[PDB]
């Protein structure tokens, strides 16, 4: 269930496992904040975040299972 | 995208 409580759990477990890490969780908020500028598109939120979590499965599926269908996550080897 | 838009409130206001 994509709740408030999933997001907020997700944060804290982005903030955790990057606690030596300041630079990636800072990363994350700015394609969330630069979102909701109105600014940039989808495919620009899901390429970040492909990349902030290139070496993170854990990272890059949990936030899989809040975009729908046509927005999907792709995996660039 | 009401799940993006909901994931940046909370990270710029989830408290």
């Amino acid at each position: 269930p994509v709740h408030v409580e999933d997001a907020l759990t997700y944060l804290d477990q982005v903030k955790i496992r990057f606690g030596s890490d300041p630079a990636t969780y800072n990363g994350f908020l700015e394609i969330m904040k630069e979102f909701k500028s109105q600014s940039i598109d989808t495919p620009g939120v899901i390429r970040r975040v492909s990349q902030l979590f290139h070496e993170h499965p854990d990272l890059i599926v949990g936030f899989n299972a809040f975009l729908p269908l046509g927005y999907r996550i792709d995996i660039p080897k | 995208a009401p799940q993006l838009i909901m994931l940046a409130n909370v990270a710029l206001t989830g408290e």
